[PDB]
RNA sequence: GAAAUUGUUGAAAGGGAAGGGCAUUUGAUCAGAC
RNA sequence: AGAACUGGCGAUGCGGGAUGAACCGAACGUAGAGUUAAGGUGCCGGAAUACACGCUCAUCAGACACCACAAAAGGUGUUAG
RNA sequence: GCCCUGAAAAUGGAUGGCGCUCAAGCGUGUUACCUAUACUCUACCGUCAGGGUUGAUAUGAUGCCCUGACGAGUAGGCAGGCGUGGAGGUCAGUGACGAAGCCUAGACCGUAAGGUCGGGUCGAACGGCCUCUAGUGCAGAUCUUGGUGGUAGUAGCAAAUA
RNA sequence: UUUGCUCCACACAAUAUAGAUGGAUACGAAUAAGGCGUCCUUGUGGCGUCGCUGAACCAUAGCAGGCUAGCAACGGUGCACUUGGCGGAAAGGCCUUGGGUGCUUGCUGGCGAAUUGCAAUGUCAUUUUGCGUGGGGAUAAAUCAUUUGUAUACGACUUAGA
């Protein structure tokens, strides 16, 4: 098995993106910034993605970060990992 | 190698006591001359009281047969030697001259019974003039009236290393 | 020569090497077999002890 | 300008080294044959060096011809050098190491004279 | 045209060697077409070229030449042999030589 | 007389195609294997396992990773073949190495080329009638292979696509020949006759 | 050894080609009718063709004649001695013992 | 004011030694001859 | 372990037997050309995936003297007597 | 006859390997082809042998030349040469305008022992040739004396309260 | 950080070549069977033909391929644009619409070539990198040091800090 692609959400809170980084209070934090521009548009860019994983990727699966700030650890920095959807229509899949 | 059949012909030495020796003649199948004279030595000897030196070598001459055309099919008996015993035969070989089927003969027994050259003795060939006088099932098949059959899965030899298509078998 | 006396040898084989993990979250390395049959759900989720 | 000479073979131009010469420093590469009992190089086994012998003995109408088809003949002042008058076309004079620099000036101007090959008209000059 | 080919391709197969021994002043050469000791007797006594490219100009140009000629045949299969004016590198193996059409017997 | 030389290797045997191929990139030329998974050995299934398996307890006593490795991959497994018909350890035997490429399935460009066929090597002339014999893909299945299943699938789909150009292909050359056949028996198309095109 | 009975045609090649006489313990090429003159006159020989007439009909002076000629020098066979084996008899499949009229194509092959 | 041994600069090669032989490519350098 | 005759190794490289003091070929100045020995010719590896007649399928096949092993006894396996 | 049963040993593994099944296996036959320091021819080197040539000029008659054959080698024998310290003779030899020594992937000669030259450094002696003489040539002797490495910035520098 | 980075066009250099010298020219399946053409009642159909090698097919004439004229058809090819699809196994390529432009050896003419001297690869390919222009495009992090202990011999790991 191969990632085809990636499609992210158009919005990422604080705590998932210190993932990215190794030393976040040194940083314009310019994190995703060309990317919210990929979003903002009807429906010209982030839909071709999304069908690409449509017409191939017979496995989807989804990036999921964890709230970390709720839970009483000193971390701040969120754990990011990929859960499979186990349902069907993999079309759907992508739906959901 | 491909054999030939000579006459061989060999008598003791003349002396004053016995002038006019018998005369023996035998044939052999060997591949060259000098070949030929050594195998009547060594059969001779196996007769009667005579070697190389107590005797002398009259003639050869070389016996190709009439009919280089007409399709035989011969009785030959042998005498040879396999590793625990010497043990006497009797086959059919179906070719076009007398020295093929020897030939054949020696390939035949070298590939069923493992013996060369030296351990084989070639009793006689003779022509079966008769058909139905064949006991052999290998040679009686090929004897029907009408014979035809063909030759499925031909394999073309390619003189190149590659070929461009799936070759096929057809015939 | 042989050991004398026989015994179990000491430890797993199946869990070498006993090297360090490479990251502090154990990956997954396999997820439940798929049937297109249910309605959509995550198969995993993340917690701590 | 030399007397005609034929092609000129040299049949070996390594120079033969002695055994391990180039593995341990306290060997030099002076030639020195193997006596010992067990060596591979005294018993000619394949892929090691050759040694010196007779057979590489070159031709005795090139032997001692520089590639300019003359013989070396060391000339220490200008006595020495006019004793290859009659010789210029079979003897290149060429003056000794240790002749000062004044008199390979004189030397050489008389060497031109006679028209005598000199093989080293370079060393110790002021320029 | 788009061909301007006036010489035959060959490949460079090795050194004449034993199993464990070879010689260097004789190389082996395979002619496209020929697969005969009869067919390869038409190309004894050809030029053979050895084209190679370097980064110093020389005398006028970066490409230089080792010429040779094929000199007898060599096995069933239409192989030749061939000797250069000084032998060839042998990291050429399987490297292309030209086969040129002189001297000519047509 | 080729750049790239692309073998369908379904039909063959496994030892004579490596030594063909062995030769063709010691000579210098450049060799594409494709299909390997329909690759054939000479023997009965079971023969081929067991051998398989008799290589499989081959390793290093001491450590299990510097022992010899076996490679599963059907193509991996005519690579090994290859691999010891060229001195492999040497500068030249890797430069050989270098030219050669094997794939399972028929992959991308090479979809579009022309595949040629060693007949020296195809198992309907070397084998007599009724030998038995063995296909790579399964052999590989049995002892670790595990895109048997991947595979078929893409060539299912390559093949209809495959198909579809053929298709065409033939329409075309129909129109093609038509034209011909009234093109002959036209006084440029006798002289070419003549000399025999 | 591998020996025969050798035609004319044979030893008419060899002296022509690698015929030498043993002159004064030296190895000399004939090249001229003189030098067998001087050396075989003796006995009535006087000529290289003469040498080879002493040698097929063994004559008076044979002995004489067989011993000037200096043992020739052969080189291997042209095209290859015919079998896989030497070392056996020729009668069986090798090269040695009494070839009786084969030894001349064998020395033409080395001549 | 040698060698072993060492530093610096310059050049080159290096997938579990290095060193050697035959042959040549490549790079550097060079005598002769005109 | 001990002798007889001869040939060898010791004292000797070279081609071949993968490998080896003793086997086979052949004994050696430095080179060039040609031809061969013993051994070989799918690929490693120079050289015919030559030609011809047969035999063998082995759920431990077989694959070249010295030499690097296998016996008695058995088999409607298959072939020829 | 081939094949199979008989047929069990210890690290993983050996028709040399890959691999080979109307073979690339076994028996057999016929051709082609490959290649040894072997055989034929030629060149060149040396050794041995047999010969020619004092004739005037030109000096090596132990010289020049012609012909043929031959060439492995431990221990060992013999012969011809290279190098070192010193001595007799000679080059009316080299040299403070640079002797000797030392360094030099620069050149030349010799099969080699070695010899010669160029460049740098240096500062006071040294060679060619004919002979004489010996405390005369080193890779080793757990050789002798001196010197120097890898080990290696390593073992370590922790008993006796701070 | 004194004008840095990336992409596009040519401008010149350097660099290197496991080795262009017309085209890597695309069904699948069987081989004791198939490919193609045609027909019908569409099949495991009937009829006809083909193989017996790619020795094929295509391309292929012109100063290493020049400069001009006409004729016949409206085709062939290259090039930069443009319309619409298809292809995710490593898709990175395949097909297609329209217009423009160059050539066309489909046929018939005119001019040029010399001297590289009798051969000398007689230089026409693509790899990478650099320096220049002119035209767009965008304005980060990591390590050390401090810090935590879900880690730890030291490295390493995991946290935090405008």
């Amino acid at each position: 098995l191969r990632s085809l692609t990636t499609v992210w959400a158009e919005h990422l809170s604080d705590e998932v993106k210190r993932r990215f980084y190794k030393n976040w209070y040194k940083s314009k934090k310019k994190a995703f910034t060309k990317y919210s521009a990929k979003y903002a548009q009807d429906g010209a860019g982030i839909e071709r993605e999304l069908a690409r994983i449509k017409k191939y990727a017979s496995v989807v699966r989804v990036l999921v970060h964890t709230q970390i700030r709720k839970t009483p650890l000193a971390q701040k920095k969120a754990h990011l990992a990929e859960i499979q959807l186990n349902g069907g229509s993999i079309s759907e899949k992508v739906d959901w | 190698a491909h054999f030939k059949e000579y006459q061989v012909i060999g008598r003791r030495l003349p002396t004053e006591s016995v002038p006019e020796p018998k005369l023996f003649r035998m044939r052999i199948f060997a591949s060259n001359e000098v070949i030929a004279k050594s195998r009547y030595w060594y059969f001779l000897q196996k007769l009667h009281k005579v070697k190389k030196a107590s005797g002398e070598i009259v003639s050869i001459n070389q016996i190709n047969e009439a009919h280089p055309t007409k399709v035989k099919n011969f009785g030959v008996w042998v005498r040879y030697d396999s590793r625990s015993g010497t043990h006497n035969m009797y086959k059919e070989i179906r070719d076009v001259s007398r020295v093929a089927a020897v030939e054949t003969l020696y390939q035949d027994m070298a590939a069923r019974h493992r013996a060369r050259f030296r351990s084989i003795h070639i009793l006689k060939v003779a022509e079966i003039e008769k058909t139905a006088d064949v006991k052999r099932q290998y040679v009686k098949q090929f004897l029907t009236k009408d014979l035809k059959f063909p030759l499925p899965h031909r394999v073309q030899k390619s003189t190149k290393t590659f070929s461009y298509k799936r070759p096929s078998t057809f015939y | 020569s042989h050991r004398k006396y026989e015994a179990p040898r000491h430890g797993h084989l199946g869990f070498l090497p006993r090297k360090r993990a490479a990251s502090i979250r154990a990956r997954v390395k396999a997820f439940p077999k798929d049937d297109r049959s249910k309605p959509v759900a995550l198969t995993s989720f993340l917690g701590y002890k | 300008a030399s007397l005609p000479h034929p092609k000129i073979v040299k049949k070996h131009t390594k120079k033969f080294k002695r055994h391990h010469s180039d593995r341990y420093h306290r060997v030099a590469e002076n030639w020195r044959k193997q006596k010992g009992i067990d060596s591979v190089v005294r018993r000619r086994f394949r892929g090691n060096i050759s040694q010196p012998k007779i057979g590489y003995g070159s031709n005795k109408k090139t032997k001692f011809l520089s590639p300019s088809g003359h013989k070396t003949f060391l000339v220490a002042n200008v006595k020495d050098l006019e004793t290859l008058t009659m010789h210029t076309k079979t003897y290149a004079a060429e003056i000794a190491h240790n002749i000062s620099a004044k008199n390979r000036v004189v030397i050489l101007a008389r060497a031109k004279a006679l028209g005598i090959k000199v093989t080293n008209p370079k060393g110790r000059l002021a320029l | 045209a788009e061909s301007h080919r006036l010489y035959v391709k060959g490949k460079h197969l090795s050194y004449q060697r034993s199993k464990r021994v070879n010689n260097p002043n004789v190389s082996l050469i395979k002619i496209e077409g020929v697969a005969t000791p009869q067919d390869a007797q038409f190309y004894l006594g050809k030029r053979i070229a050895y084209v190679y490219r370097a980064s110093k100009e020389v005398r006028g140009s970066k490409i230089r030449v080792m010429w040779g000629k094929v000199t007898r045949t060599h096995g069933n299969s239409g192989v030749v042999r061939a000797t250069f004016r000084n032998n060839l590198p042998a990291k050429t193996f399987g490297a292309s030589v030209r086969i040129f059409l002189y001297p000519s017997n047509i | 007389v080729e750049p790239v030389v692309v073998i369908d290797g379904k039909g063959h045997l496994v030892g004579r195609l490596a030594s063909v191929v062995a030769k063709q990139l010691l000579n210098g030329q450049k060799i594409v294997v494709v299909r390997a998974e329909e690759l054939n050995i000479s023997g009965e299934f079971f023969r081929n396992k067991l051998k398989y398996h008799d290589f499989l307890r081959k390793a290093t006593a001491f450590n299990k990773t510097r022992g010899p490795f076996h490679f599963r991959a059907p193509s991996r497994i005519f690579y090994k073949a290859l691999r010891g018909m060229v001195s492999h350890k040497t500068a030249r035997g890797k430069a050989a190495l270098e030219r050669l490429k094997v794939f399972e399935g028929i992959p991308p460009p090479y979809d579009k080329k022309k595949r040629v066929v060693v007949p020296q090597a195809l198992r309907v002339l070397r084998l007599k009638p009724g030998r038995k014999y063995t296909t790579l893909g399964k052999l590989s299945t049995s002892v670790g292979w595990k895109y048997e299943d991947v595979v078929a699938k893409l060539e299912a789909k390559r093949k209809v696509s495959s198909a579809e150009y053929y298709a065409k292909k033939r329409a075309f050359t129909k129109k093609v020949a038509s034209a011909n056949a009234t093109a002959a028996e036209s006084d440029v198309a006798k002289q070419l006759a003549a000399l025999g095109y | 050894v591998a020996y025969g009975y050798p035609s004319y045609s044979t030893i008419r090649q060899l002296v022509y080609k690698r015929g030498f006489g043993k002159i004064n313990k030296q190895r000399v090429p004939l090249s001229d009718n003189a030098i067998i003159e001087a050396n075989l006159g003796k006995y009535g020989i006087l000529s290289i063709d003469d040498l080879i007439h002493e040698i097929i009909t063994v004559g008076p002076h044979f002995k004489q004649a067989n011993n000037f000629l200096w043992p020739f020098k052969l080189s291997n066979p042209s095209g290859g001695w015919g079998v896989p084996r030497k070392f056996k008899h020729f009668i069986q499949g090798g090269s040695f013992g009494n070839r009786e009229e084969f030894i001349n194509k064998l020395v033409k092959s080395m001549n």
